[PDB]
Formats: structure tokens, C-alpha cells, sequence
């Protein structure tokens, strides 16, 4: 993980603007609709089904947000990944078993979900900031993997 | 495979981008560029700053290919046929490239038009650029 | 693609696994589980060791399904469809996973027939095992 | 990567007997053939168009007991993988641009190799020492893009 001063500002300048309660359960939301075998992990969220069924399901929403809080965490401590997801990584290694390949899906269904919310805002530039910081909380969580 | 459904959402969004998919295309290409230095790797002979009008002209290019596609939805194999050799034989492109392009062409379409940007045509179009990249690299396997 | 190369090369070296088949499908699950220890996350109900019956008994299963599309090469999707099914629809298993099975098979049969083991038969058999892999996640696609 | 002690054993133990002026050309021999994409990075080395002209290359080769070496390297230096090979990662992504995902291939094919010269002595549990051993390697590797 790099991001040279300037790259740092267009991510926490972006971030400011996100709607946490909002951005995390669009982002898993779609995450199930657009790979399917995603939803093996959820079966204790009830109905998933439909895209309808996802989009409106409360337990997606909950998770979401919770999801989105630890990037919040990872955008603070940005030279520090490694310890900030060490938990974390145990956890979706460990108890979990999900396939890393997965962490970098749902960090590029985010890259989508904030380019929907700020149109041209998230410029070409703004985009290459987000995916160094995406594959970077991804890599950290595929740590006890390693 | 593209169902009724997906097909419906793929020629119902194009028909959106219209006059814009040359645009488009360029700026997709702007995005893989500086998101994934990798893929610069395959165009030497470009002047790859932001505004050139090679990757312009190039995107050009790409987006006329994909609108080819969208009107051979039932056929992209005979469609796309000399670009899966181009790409294939002569290029010998990294399959992982087309993973690239294809999610920064869905973010410029996230970008341009949220309102038609739903779940459902965000599964449809990720299914169409899928099938699209799955042709073009047909000759490896 | 599946070419007439290929389709010999597969059928020759099926001829040649022949009644090991089942032997062959149950080594190859055991060193999935060993090599990648997420695979056994699918088979909760499965007593996971080594020799054990259940495991051989799968495999058995496995084998003869591959035994049936070696005699399908050419329909591949009607032979395996009711397969296809039950992986995407009712397992939900991780694509990623086949890429896994894929080359323990592969091993599997490196290790019993070296003399049959070429380039080409392996490029032939990695394009077979590509293409079922490919038909029980179509339904994803 | 882990490697209890047992594992090490296992590995070492077949290690001694590989014929590092075979294996290696093999191993890229194979890479070559099997996914011919990554004839790309070859191309100073003359003919590949077909099995046996990429067989029979001298360049393949030569050029295969270089890298057998390099894991002869990394198996002697397991514990600290990532600084034997942070060179060599420099190598392939900075000058070459090599996608990471092609080290795991090669780290693959050479498991097949390994298997096709041992035969039964290439048990269930060797070769799940040696996957641990290959996916460590491929990602000191790919460290230079972390
Ligand atoms: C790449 C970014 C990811 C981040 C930052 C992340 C973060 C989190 C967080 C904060 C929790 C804690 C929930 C708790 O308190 O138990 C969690 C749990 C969990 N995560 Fe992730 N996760 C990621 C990717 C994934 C992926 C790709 C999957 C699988 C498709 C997944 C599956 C799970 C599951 C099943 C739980 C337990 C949920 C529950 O039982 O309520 N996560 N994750
Ligand atoms: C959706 C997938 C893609 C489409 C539809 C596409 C389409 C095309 C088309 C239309 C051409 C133009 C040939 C001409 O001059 O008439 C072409 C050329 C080319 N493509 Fe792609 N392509 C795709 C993916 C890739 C990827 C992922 C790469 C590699 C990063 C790539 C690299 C190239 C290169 C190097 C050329 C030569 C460009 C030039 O010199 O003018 N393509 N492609
Ligand atoms: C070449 C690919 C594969 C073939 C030919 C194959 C074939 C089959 C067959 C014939 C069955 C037996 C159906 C039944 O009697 O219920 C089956 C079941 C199943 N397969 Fe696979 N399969 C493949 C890959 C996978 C993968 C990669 C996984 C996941 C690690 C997997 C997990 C299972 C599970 C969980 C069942 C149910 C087993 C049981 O309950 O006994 N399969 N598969
Ligand atoms: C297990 C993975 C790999 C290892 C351990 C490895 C090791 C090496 C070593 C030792 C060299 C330097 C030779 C010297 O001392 O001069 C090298 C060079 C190189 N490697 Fe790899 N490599 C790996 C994977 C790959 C892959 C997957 C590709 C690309 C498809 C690749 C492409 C090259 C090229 C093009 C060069 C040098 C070009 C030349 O000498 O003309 N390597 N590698």
C-alpha cells in the first residue's frame, strides 16, 4: 500500500461525503446478486433469493454497515493495515473459510458502488486511489493466508 | 448463458449510452490505465497520457466492437470471431486484462448513468462483458 | 474449444485410467482436502480422513461422471446439465474450487501414468477438466 | 507459510533427489504449452510454435535450471522467503510486469512435474507441503505489488 500524499487526500476527501448507513449494504447487496455463490456465507440472513429480497433484506443493511465501519477503520490507519485486519483476517480464514478471491470482488463492487453515488466526481484518478486501498484491505485480510 | 431478462437489460441500457460509447470507451481505457499500470504493457506504441487521441481513437474502436455484440447477442462467437485471433494469436493477451477493462467499463457506466445502474443491470452487464472476454480468449482453451 | 487432438488425447488416456477410474476419483479428493483445506468446508457430513468410505465412495461418483462426459465430448452441457444444477443452484460451491479439484486430478494421474503424461496429454487434460468445470458453473454466468 | 517440522522433512527429503537440470526446463517447458499466453514474456527465446520446438529449445532450457535454483534458494532460506526472493519480485513486476496470478501457474506445473517423476513417492501429504512451500514462493514474488 503506497498512496503518496495526494492519493491519501482524493480518498479522505471522498470519504467524508459517504453515507455509511447507506454505501455498506448497497455494496453486499450487489455482492450477492452479481456472484451468487457468495450467498452460501449468509444463510442465516433469510430470505436472499431475489434481487428484491436482498435489496430489502434487514440483516444485509446491519452487516453492511459493519462492513463499511472497519474500512472506515483501515482508511485511518492506512500504514498500518496488516495489525488493524489482523483480527479480522483470522476470522474469514479460520471460522469462516472464504476464499480470498472474494475480498477483492467485494472491494470492486464498492469501487462501483461509490462511482454510482459521485458520477464524475470519482474521476479516473479518484478510482486508481480506491483500488490501491481496496487490494491493500484485501491483501491484509488474506494475511493468515500467507 | 443471458437470459430474456439479461439480454432486455444489456440492449435497454446501450440504447441509453447511445452517441456515448465512443466517449466511453475512451475513458474505460483512461481508467485501466491508471488503475492497473499492468495492461499499459500492451501498447507501446501509445502516447498513453489522459487526453491522447490514440487511446481515444482506440476506445472508439472498442466500443464499436461491444455495440456489434449487443446487436449478436445469439451469435458473439461468429461475431466476434477475428478479434478472438487477434487477441488470441497475435497479441497474447493475459486473460486477467480482461477482468481489468471489463470492471472499469462497468464504473463508467456507473458513472454516467446511476439511475439505470440497478442491481439487476449491474449482474446483467457484468454477465455480457463476461461472456464478451470468455470469446475473446476462446483459442487458449 | 475441444478440438479432434484433444478429444483422442482424452479418450486414450481414459482408455488407459480404465477400471482405476474409482481409485483415481477418491485420491484425488483426498489431496484436495489436504492441499486446500477450505474444500473440506463442502462435505460437513463427510468423516474427512484419509482411507475413509465415505470419501472413496464420492469419489467413485466423481469418477464415473467424468467417465460419462469423456463419452460426451462433444455435448458436454446435456450430459452434465442435471450437474450443473445441483452445484449452483443447491451447493452454491465457489468457482475457485474447480480450479483446485482440476489440477488433484490432474496430480492423480501424473502420478500413476508417467509414460502417458506428455505435454500434450496434460494441455489436453487441463482443456477437459476446464470445460466440465465450466459447465457445472454456467449457471452463474 | 508454516511448515512443521514433519512437512519440512517431507520436502527436503524428495528434494535431494530431484534433477535440477530436468525439472526446471520441464516445468517451463510445460508453462509455455499449457497456457500460451505466457509465451509473451519468451519471445528472445526463438521458436515456441509448437510442443516439440519449445521442448527442444535450449533457451527453455537454461533458462528453467535459473529458476530451479532460485527455489533451490528459497527452500534453504523458508523462513524468510520474502527477502530471498524481494529482488527477484522487483524483477517481474517492475521490469517485466509479470500478473502474479502466472506464479501460482508455474508453481502448479511444477507440482505436476514433481508428481510425473515421483509417482507413488509423491504422496497425498508430500504434495501438500510442497503446495504450502509453491504458494509461499509466489507470494514473496508477488510482494512488490503489496
Ligand atoms: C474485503 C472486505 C471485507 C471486510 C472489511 C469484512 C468485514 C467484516 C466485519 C466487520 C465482520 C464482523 C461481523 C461480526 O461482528 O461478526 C465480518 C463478518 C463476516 N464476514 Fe466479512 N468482510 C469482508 C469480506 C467478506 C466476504 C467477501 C465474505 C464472504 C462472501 C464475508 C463473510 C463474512 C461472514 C459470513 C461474516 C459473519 C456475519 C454474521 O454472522 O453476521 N466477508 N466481515
Ligand atoms: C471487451 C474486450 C475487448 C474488446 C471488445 C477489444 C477490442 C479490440 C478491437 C476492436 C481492436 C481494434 C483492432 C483494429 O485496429 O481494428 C483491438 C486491438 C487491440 N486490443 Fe483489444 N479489446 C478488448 C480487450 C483487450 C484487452 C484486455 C487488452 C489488453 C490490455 C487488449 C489489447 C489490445 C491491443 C494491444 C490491440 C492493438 C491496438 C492497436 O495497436 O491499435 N484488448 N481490441
Ligand atoms: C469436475 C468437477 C466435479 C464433478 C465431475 C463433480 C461431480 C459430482 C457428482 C457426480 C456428485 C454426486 C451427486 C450426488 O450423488 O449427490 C457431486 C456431488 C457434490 N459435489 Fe461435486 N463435482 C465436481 C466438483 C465439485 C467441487 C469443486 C466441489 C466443492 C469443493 C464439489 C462438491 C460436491 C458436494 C458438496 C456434493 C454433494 C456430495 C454428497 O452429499 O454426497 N463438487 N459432485
Ligand atoms: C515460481 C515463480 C518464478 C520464479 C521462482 C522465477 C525465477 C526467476 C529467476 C531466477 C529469474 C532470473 C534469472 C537470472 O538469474 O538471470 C527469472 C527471470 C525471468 N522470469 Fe521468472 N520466475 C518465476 C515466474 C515467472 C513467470 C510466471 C514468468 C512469466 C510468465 C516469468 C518470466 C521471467 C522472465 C521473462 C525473466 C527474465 C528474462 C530473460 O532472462 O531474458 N518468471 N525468473
Amino acid at each position: 500500500v503506497h498512496l503518496t500524499a495526494e492519493e491519501k487526500s482524493l480518498v479522505s476527501g471522498l470519504w467524508g461525503k459517504v453515507n455509511v448507513d447507506e454505501v455498506g449494504g448497497e455494496a453486499l447487496g450487489r455482492l450477492l446478486i452479481v456472484y451468487p455463490w457468495t450467498q452460501r456465507f449468509f444463510d442465516s440472513f433469510g430470505d436472499l433469493s431475489t434481487p428484491d429480497a436482498v435489496m430489502s433484506n434487514a440483516k444485509v443493511k446491519a452487516h453492511g454497515k459493519k462492513v463499511l465501519n472497519s474500512f472506515s477503520d483501515g482508511l485511518k490507519n492506512l500504514d498500518n493495515l496488516k495489525g488493524t485486519f489482523a483480527k479480522l483476517s483470522e476470522l474469514h480464514c479460520d471460522k469462516l473459510h472464504v476464499d480470498p478471491e472474494n475480498f477483492k470482488l467485494l472491494g470492486n463492487v464498492l469501487v462501483c458502488v461509490l462511482a454510482h453515488h459521485f458520477g464524475k466526481e470519482f474521476t479516473p484518478q479518484v478510482q486508481a486511489a480506491y483500488q490501491k486501498v481496496v487490494a491493500g484491505v484485501a491483501n491484509a485480510l488474506a494475511h493468515k493466508y500467507h | 448463458v443471458l437470459s430474456p431478462a439479461d439480454k432486455t437489460n444489456i440492449k435497454s441500457t446501450w440504447d441509453k449510452i447511445g452517441g456515448h460509447a465512443g466517449d466511453y470507451g475512451g475513458e474505460a481505457l483512461d481508467r485501466t490505465f491508471q488503475s492497473f499500470p499492468t495492461t499499459k504493457t500492451y501498447f507501446p506504441h501509445f502516447d498513453l497520457s489522459p487526453g491522447s487521441a490514440q487511446v481515444k481513437a482506440h476506445g472508439k474502436k472498442v466500443a464499436d466492437a461491444l455495440t456489434t455484440a449487443v446487436a449478436h447477442l445469439d451469435d458473439l462467437p461468429g461475431a466476434l470471431s477475428a478479434l478472438s485471433d487477434l487477441h488470441a494469436y497475435k497479441l497474447r493477451v493475459d486473460p486477467v486484462n480482461f477482468k481489468l477493462l471489463s470492471h472499469c467499463l462497468l464504473v463508467t457506466l456507473a458513472c454516467h448513468h446511476p439511475t439505470e445502474f440497478t442491481p439487476a443491470v449491474h449482474a446483467s452487464l457484468d454477465k455480457f462483458f463476461t461472456a464478451v472476454s470468455t470469446v475473446l480468449t476462446s483459442k487458449y482453451r
